[PDB]
């Protein structure tokens, strides 16, 4: 049976190898935040820590 | 002997005396590769 098996086999390791990576290289965030150039340069650390 | 209707053919397609493949090459590389 082995002759015949070998596309199945070598998809399935791509597809399977593909989640890996994926798993292993996709950042973990939720929100992504952004803001004006008029913040100040101690007033923006507020913002943060409010939100933190 | 002579009653056989297949000398129809046979004078045609296979001359007498010279032997001739069963199947044609393309059925045999079409089998090869169904085993795969």
């Amino acid at each position: 049976p082995l002759q015949a098996v070998g596309m199945p086999v070598a998809l399935y390791n791509g597809l399977m190898e593909r989640a890996l990576e994926q798993c292993d290289g996709t950042p973990n965030s939720k929100w992504f935040v952004t803001a004006g150039r008029d913040i100040g340069e101690v007033q923006s650390k507020e913002i943060k820590d409010g939100i933190d | 002997p002579s009653a056989n209707p297949a000398k129809i053919f046979i004078r045609r397609l296979f001359n007498s005396g010279i032997a001739k493949s069963v199947v044609s090459y393309s059925n045999v590389m079409a089998a090869a590769r169904a085993m795969e």
